[PDB]
């Protein structure tokens, strides 16, 4: 969503989705000009991380986003949380009722 | 102490009706509490009429010299400054370990 | 709140915070005077 | 975000704001083949890479 | 005896202790610290002075830019008390530096270029401790609780029970530094000494050692001693050390020549070491048992051959020295040590560390310190040696030097400020001898350890951080430039300042939210002792030790007094007639009983000179002449209550007051009570409330007036003189010149404290005691604060309490209360909230505040006005609109149809849109002050006129008075002139009144000329004048006061220690009333007595009626009019009913007129003063119940109101003093049940006081699912508690109406859902 500015609000997943098919079309690029196996594995290394970055980084250091030191969201952080399962159990929607 | 209060706060009200005196249960309220009871203890009442008796000190082990007045009067300050300690314990127990 | 309910709640009349839950559905409704309410249950599950 | 990939941008209504009506719920553009749909099916809508 | 105001209300001193030491300013701690802080000080007094002096110099090398630092020149109070809380703005002074710059030239025998000295640089505007005494910043009241935490020395912890998990516990020991390092030293009976910092691991003591260069052969040959062995006529002899003899057991007919002297067979205990120091046993024959387990301290081999043996520090064994008693050798220095007392225990540590050099020893400490790349040097000597050794940044003071020396038994209480090897060394050798069983261990209990903080001391250590953060910000520009470049004013900062000063002040866990509502809940909240001080005692480290009280406390701290909640256990306040240290201790009042006589002259101890002396406690009998009547006394050895002899007893308490705080003595018969009602108590002090018309009460201390008239509350006087100009503003005093100074005349400007706002919500009272026309004295009120009548501290209130259950409206806590009190405002708390809007500026253009109310109904108009604010003085309750704010739309928001328009037509006649700010829900007042400011540089609207106009009046209107004094003064010199030269009385009343020639002439001029460039000024001030932050331009304030009278529900109390909260309202007579006519207001029960220990319910209330019954027959002596002499034998009979203890009478003017006055005042009972530790008794109470004829039994019988009969036992009725708190449920009373959830996801939105909502957790998620009921559970799980559609799509539904639900889906599922699609999981569901 855009403010009255110039700015975007985008989400830490979108820098995300982009890093890892920004880097997926260069791998494909180095199928198109051809590029020896210790390079175009180089970019597999890249992507490698890109799949891991998505989901919950699995364990390496919590993919952070340009400029701004905080450990991106991913989707296991989207259901992990406070008290086991983040939204559903812990803090889960204020009452109704009562 | 307590095979005075006990007796004396149990019978001593004595009242003529179809012949002489005959003793009837103590009209008393302490007695009433101490029969059907509501809230609260008749031991510490007991030592609220009889002396407290014994509590800790300030090093753990108990008091060598006891109180040997009532709480009907106002004991002794030294004594109770003993019996100072004695609150610190109940408070702080009852507190943490909820 | 009636008197002789507060020997269950352990409580007297003083200062005893209690929330009330409205029943949104005839289930609560159901479960609430049937199974849930003070003279239909005089009972303990530690003994009579 | 694109339309063909993922979804309708709001509910039934192009981005272009070409198709609105209710009856062309499911009309694919010879172009930008978006089938113009109810936006909580865009939880359901996954892509790929 | 009696002053001005004494003329009117007196309070019945009572002490049982004949004192030479009176009462001095309640709140010295605090005030005179303020007065140390921010003033012109010639030396270093702690405060700007002794901060400023332990960063400065600030020196950097090549090229020596050194800044030194002279004074500092500040700023008085420019406004009133009483705007300054109304427009809330900080009541602050600015602060002017004098710093001085010494340009040197680069490398030159101090040829100085410039010695340039600039004045009044802006370090910021302090914040200003008001004239009742808080720091008034953001509108709230915030003061510092002066702290506490461990005093810099060594202490020996027990604490056991936690970690033994055995038998083979042990104890620790931390070694305290002040601004420094914390060290830690253990010594286990796991025969290991280790040692490490707070952030490491276990490492031997060896590792300092060996890391300090010193070798194996260095460290054994200080630890251990040198005795000389030798081997004469070819025969082991030995210099038996007795005093190196101590616990060991003898196995070998110890010796002397044929004379066994400690037989084998009993041992050694501490006798038979002076039956062998009689004999001096230095050098007798002994086999070579004893020796073979001692290392050598030397290098011995075959001399007579030629054979290596071995090296350094080894036992040797039985034919190694067997070979050193043939071959050639006739001296033998092994290190003397045992297995029973001493032992060779680093001897045993050096073998636990892998090396033994510095080098590897420092690469062990850089694998603790830094683990990362293979290790060199560079890293070890720099982190290491600048830590402990380094001075720059290490220190120690006299106190921790002290504590050092005392504590490691030597006599210099001064020394270095850093800890050196000989140190490392020594202190090791304490745990050492601490080991061995040789010494004992300490207690942090001790007040010697304990560093008792005032809010000095605090404040140059924080601040001493933010020197720091802009000291090395400074040393840069300092180091560059050479010549004449670095000026004034371009190297200092001010926001690293401005962050700072208000984060000490005010943000600090130092600094509290003083909770305004009561002169006394002021001062309880301001100076008490608070651990929770920066580098104090935490709730995560401070465990039962800790807390454990002492009878070392009796004088300076009060374990009593902590209050309940929050910092509870951890506060043990200051005392009165405590006086924090020049530096850390606190002295405390004891008086020189010299062998017999009680001398009066007051001595200062400390903790641990009162620990060291015979001190009696305030219950020491004294007669006749003050010394002890009988010939033995309880006293405290070390803090120990023992018997001893009056041929010994050195000291014995001053006054029963020279032990207890504000919150201690303030409770009558303390001694009576428990004091953990008194804790309880304690945090009940800070909260009482604001009543309207305080009556006082009928019993006290003597600290009550040591309250309200000494805690700032009211305008009081430094120079007494004939009030004059007193306004419900300020109050102008014309000064006697008997105490006045010839400086400025003679005009005594005051503020007052009339109704403003306070931190929670509350709103400081003022109540005018003082009638006009009447000089006052040093030391005179004028108005005193809230809960307070004519100098009387009357925290809640005093009124009719019964003893009597009915069962159902009074379970102990439960108050009954009767419809009077709410009924009559005789109790009523008044309260102001604060609210503002933020201003301007938006991407698009500037911002109006409104100027008008866009499309809304009739009654959202009659209250706005042109200038877009509600009309002051009108209703504005529930949610009505207070400040319409504007805001610009933009591009993101425009509509197709509206277009072109805005692009044609105008400019601002769409654009702009109606985004006000309202009442919140849960207040019904009326909106008060209105303060607001415009646009600087390019004004605003009409508003910037209005706001100009509206202070310029503001200001005239006082400026105008001032000078209408004076110039009637100028009047009297010119008709003084005008009749010797031609009189003219008639002439000069018929004139109009503008019809030393020079003299005049002159002065008159200068003061027009004042007049115009003044004015001009002030309009300057508000066109451009407009310092403010970028942003902050268009922005408003404004206050909502609310009427609040208690509601049921309330928390009513004591002083004592019990609670209660207001009940269902009662009639007026339905209570049982008595003799004088006034039916019972409060009805409780003494049923927690037999329970708890609170016999205040018993006693208390005897007593009160007691104090009230005096009143009664004074009431019976006015009534009746009696002369002034009749009662003046009864004010006698009041001061001397027959004893020599102080009441301090007067016999020395005119008992008629100041004396029947008195009467008039005191018809409401006589307030009586007892003493703290050893009051007033029985008899004495009995004495006074009987001159004339009163109900000494305040047990009256009761007529029951209901209809006229008599209860059975007459009960106890009468007086007392009941203690409300600030807790009015309209704070925490917000209800929200249904209102608006979060966005991004069902995030709750809500804290404490507004928008409040029961915490639903994983726990309560747990009592659902333990209970029978499942369908609330599955609501309270899908619908009622998770689903964001669940809830609309159904409330959609019950408000239409349909009583059954269904699930739907949970989005959190959908979220776990396609996660686990990214893997391969497959979700089914079939038939």
């Amino acid at each position: 969503v855009p403010l009255d500015g110039g700015r975007f609000a985008t989400s830490d997943l979108n820098d995300l989705y982009r890093r890892v098919i920004n880097r997926n079309n260069r791998l494909k690029r180095l199928l198109d000009l051809a590029a020896p196996d210790i390079i175009v594995r180089n970019e597999k290394r890249m992507l490698q991380e890109a799949v891991d970055a998505l989901l919950d980084n699995g364990r390496r250091g919590r993919a952070i986003t340009g400029s701004n030191k905080r450990p991106l969201k991913s989707l296991a952080d989207m259901i992990k949380g406070k008290q086991g399962r983040f939204r559903q159990n812990l803090l889960g929607k204020r009452v109704d009722y009562s | 102490v307590s095979k005075a209060m006990m007796d004396n706060l149990q019978t001593e009200t004595v009242i003529n009706r179809d012949g002489q005196e005959e003793k009837q249960v103590s009209f008393n309220s302490i007695y009433m509490m101490a029969d059907s009871g509501a809230r609260g203890s008749a031991a510490q009442i007991r030592q609220l009429a009889g002396m407290r008796g014994l509590m800790a000190k300030p090093d753990g082990s108990i008091i060598e010299t006891p109180i040997t007045a009532n709480f009907r009067e106002g004991l002794n300050v030294l004594q109770y400054f003993i019996s100072t300690h004695g609150a610190r314990k109940g408070l702080a127990d009852t507190a943490l370990k909820t | 709140l009636h008197p002789l309910v507060c020997a269950a709640y352990n409580a007297d009349f003083d200062g005893d915070q209690m929330a009330v839950h409205v029943p949104l559905t005839l289930e609560a409704q159901l479960e609430a005077r049937a199974l849930m309410m003070s003279t239909n249950n005089i009972l303990s599950p530690a003994n009579g | 975000f694109c339309a063909r990939i993922f979804g309708p941008v709001k509910d039934y209504e192009c981005l272009c704001g070409k198709y609105k009506r209710l009856k062309h719920r499911g009309v694919i553009c010879e172009k930008c083949g978006v089938e113009v749909t109810q936006t909580k099916v865009r939880r359901e809508r996954m892509g790929h890479i | 005896v009696y002053s001005y105001t004494e003329k009117k209300r007196i309070r019945k001193d009572f002490g049982k202790r004949p004192q030479v030491l009176d009462v001095p300013y309640l709140l010295s701690i605090q005030l005179d610290s303020f007065q140390k802080f921010i003033e012109q000080d010639p030396e270093g007094q702690y405060g700007l002075e002794a901060a400023f002096r332990s960063v400065f110099p600030i020196q950097s090398y090549s090229g020596n830019s050194e800044l030194q630092y002279v004074s500092y020149r500040l700023g008085e109070p420019v406004f009133d008390v009483q705007e300054c809380q109304i427009r809330g703005v900080t009541y602050s002074a600015p602060l002017r530096v004098k710093l001085r710059l010494v340009i040197y030239e680069r490398e030159a025998p101090e040829g100085t270029v410039k010695d340039i000295k600039e004045q009044e640089v802006y370090m910021g505007e302090i914040p200003l401790m008001t004239d009742n005494g808080t720091f008034v910043i953001n509108g709230t009241e915030r003061v510092i609780v002066s702290q506490l935490h461990r005093s810099p020395g060594v202490f020996f912890d027990s604490d056991k029970g936690k970690t033994h998990s055995s038998g083979k516990v042990l104890y620790n020991a931390r070694i305290i530094p002040y601004r420094g390092s914390w060290l830690d030293f253990e010594f286990d009976p796991k025969d290991n000494l280790f040692v490490r910092i707070d952030r490491r691991r276990k490492l031997p003591a060896t590792i300092i050692l060996r890391a300090l260069n010193y070798t194996t052969e260095q460290i054994l040959d200080l630890f251990f001693e040198k005795v000389i062995f030798e081997i004469r006529d070819n025969k082991l002899q030995m210099e038996l050390v007795p005093e190196r003899l101590r616990g060991e057991t003898a196995s070998f007919d110890i010796e002397a020549n044929g004379k066994v002297y400690v037989e084998k067979g009993r041992r050694i205990t501490a006798r038979h070491i002076r039956q062998l120091e009689k004999d001096d046993v230095k050098l007798i024959e002994v086999p070579v048992e004893y020796i073979a387990g001692k290392v050598v301290a030397k290098d011995y081999i075959d001399e007579s051959t030629g054979e290596l043996i071995c090296a350094a520090n080894m036992e040797l064994s039985l034919d190694l020295l067997a070979k050193l008693s043939q071959s050639g050798h006739k001296r033998i220095e092994t290190l003397f040590t045992n297995d029973l007392d001493h032992g060779p225990y680093i001897s045993e540590t050096l073998r636990v560390d892998p090396t033994n050099d510095r080098l590897s020893a420092l690469v062990e400490i850089y694998r603790m310190m830094r683990p990362g790349e293979p290790p060199t040097r560079e890293a070890a000597e720099s982190l290491f040696e600048n830590l402990f050794f380094s001075e720059d940044r290490y220190d120690l003071s006299a106190v921790g030097r002290m504590k050092f020396n005392r504590s490691l038994l030597r006599e210099e209480i001064e020394g270095s400020g850093i800890l050196s090897k000989d140190d490392i060394i020594d202190v090791m050798k304490k745990l050492i001898d601490i080991r061995n069983g040789k010494g004992e261990v300490d207690d942090i209990d001790h007040l010697g350890n304990r560093r008792i903080r005032s809010v000095g001391e605090m404040a140059e250590n924080q601040f001493r951080v933010g020197l720091v953060r802009v000291e090395r910000a400074v040393k840069e520009r300092l180091s560059l430039g050479d010549l004449d470049t670095l000026m004034p004013q371009d190297m200092i900062n001010a926001k690293p300042i401005s962050a700072a000063v208000k984060e000490f002040f005010g943000s600090s866990q130092l600094s509290q939210f003083m909770d305004q509502n009561n002169p006394l809940s002021e001062i309880t909240h301001k100076r008490r002792i608070s651990a929770l001080g920066p580098g104090g005692l935490t709730r995560e480290r401070a465990g039962f030790e800790v807390r454990d009280v002492h009878p070392t406390h009796y004088g300076r701290v009060c374990p009593i007094e902590t209050p309940e909640g929050p910092n509870i256990g951890l506060i043990n306040s200051l005392s009165v007639y405590a006086q924090t240290n020049e530096y850390g201790f606190l002295e405390t009042p004891y008086r020189k009983v010299t062998d017999g006589v009680v001398t009066d002259e007051i001595h200062y101890l400390s903790a641990i000179e009162e620990g060291n002396y015979v001190i009696a406690q305030a219950n020491s009998n004294l007669d006749e002449e003050g010394h002890f009547v009988e010939d033995l006394v309880t006293c405290r050895s070390k803090g120990e209550s023992s018997l001893f002899s009056r041929d010994q007893v050195d000291y014995m308490d001053v006054s029963t007051q020279q032990v207890v705080s504000v919150g201690a003595s303030l409770i009558p018969f303390l001694e009576h009570d428990d004091a953990n009602r008194a804790l309880m108590g304690a945090n009940m002090q800070r909260q009482a409330v604001p009543t309207l018309r305080a009556d006082k009460p009928l019993v006290g201390t003597g600290m009550e007036r040591a309250v309200a008239v000494d805690s700032g509350v009211t305008a009081v006087a430094k120079r007494g003189g004939v009030v004059q100009y007193v306004d419900a503003s300020r109050i102008v005093i014309k000064v006697n010149e008997d105490e006045m100074y010839p400086g400025e005349a003679g005009i005594d400007i005051y503020n007052l404290t009339k109704y403003t706002r306070s931190n929670q919500n509350t709103c400081i009272n003022q109540m005018p005691c003082v009638s006009l026309g009447e000089p006052v004295e040093r030391g005179d009120v004028l108005a005193d604060g809230p809960s307070t009548d004519l100098g009387e501290l009357a925290l809640g209130q005093n009124m009719r309490v019964a003893f009597m259950p009915w069962n159902g409206y009074n379970f102990e806590d439960s108050i009954l209360v009767s419809e009077r009190v709410v009924q009559e405002d005789r109790f009523t708390t008044i309260h102001i909230q604060e609210l503002a809007c933020v201003s301007r500026d938006t991407k698009l253009g500037p911002e109006e505040i409104t100027a008008d109310i866009p499309n809304v109904g009739e009654a959202a108009l009659s209250k706005l006005d042109e200038s877009g604010i509600v009309y002051i003085g009108a209703e504005v309750t529930g949610g009505d609109i207070l400040v319409g704010k504007v805001t610009p739309k933009g591009e993101t928001q425009l509509t197709p149809e509206e277009k072109l328009l805005r692009a044609i037509f105008g400019e601002k006649a769409s654009d702009v849109k109606d985004s006000s700010l309202r009442v919140p829900n849960g207040v019904s007042g009326t909106v008060i002050d209105v303060q607001v400011f415009t646009r600087d540089g390019v004004e605003k609207d009409k508003r910037a006129l209005e706001i100009e106009e509206m202070q310029l009046k503001q200001a005239k209107k006082d400026l105008s008075e001032e000078l209408q004094i004076l110039e009637a003064g100028l009047f009297s010199r010119i008709r003084a002139v005008l009749v010797a030269g031609g009189v003219e009385a008639e002439k000069l009343d018929k004139l109009p009144r503008d019809r030393q020639l020079e003299q005049l002439a002159e002065q008159y001029d200068e003061l027009k000329h004042e007049f115009e460039k003044k004015l001009e000024a002030k309009r300057r001030k508000i066109t451009q004048g407009d310092d403010l932050a970028p942003g902050v331009l268009k922005i408003v304030k404004v206050y909502l006061a609310v009427k609040r009278r208690i509601q049921p529900g309330d928390k009513m109390a004591g002083r004592h220690g019990n609670k209660g909260v207001i009940s269902k309202i009662n009639p007026i007579e339905d209570m049982p009333y008595d003799e004088n006519g006034t039916p019972v207001d409060i009805v409780l029960n003494p049923l927690g007595v037999p329970s708890r220990m609170n016999i205040g319910q018993i006693l208390e209330t005897h007593l009160g009626m007691a104090a009230k019954g005096i009143g009664d027959k004074i009431n019976a002596m006015l009534k009746q009019q009696q002369e002034v002499a009749k009662l003046r034998e009864f004010i006698q009979r009041a001061y001397d009913l027959g004893a020599d203890v102080r009441q301090k009478v007067d016999l020395s003017t005119f008992s008629d007129e100041e004396v029947m006055r008195l009467a008039e005042n005191l018809r409401k009972g006589m307030p009586i003063a007892t003493p703290v530790f050893d009051g007033a008794k029985e008899a004495e109470i009995k004495e006074l119940l009987k001159l004339g004829d009163l109900p000494t039994s305040g047990q009256i019988r009761l007529y029951d109101g209901r209809t006229g009969e008599q209860f059975e036992r007459p009960v106890t009725v009468g007086y007392m003093y009941m203690l409300k708190l600030n807790h009015l449920v309209d704070d925490k009373m917000h209800a929200r049940s249904t209102g608006s959830y979060s966005l991004v996801t069902q995030q709750p939105l809500g804290g404490k006081a507004q928008f409040g909502g029961q915490r639903f957790g994983e726990m309560e998620v747990w009592a659902l699912e333990a209970y029978g009921a499942a369908y609330t559970l599955q609501e309270m799980l899908t619908v009622k508690s998770d689903d964001v559609n669940g809830r609309t799509k159904m409330y959609k539904n019950i408000v239409d109406g349909n009583h059954q639900m269904e699930p739907g889906m949970p989005e959190s599922f959908n979220v776990l859902l396609k996660e686990i699609r990214s893997l391969g999981i497959n979700i089914e569901l079939e038939d």
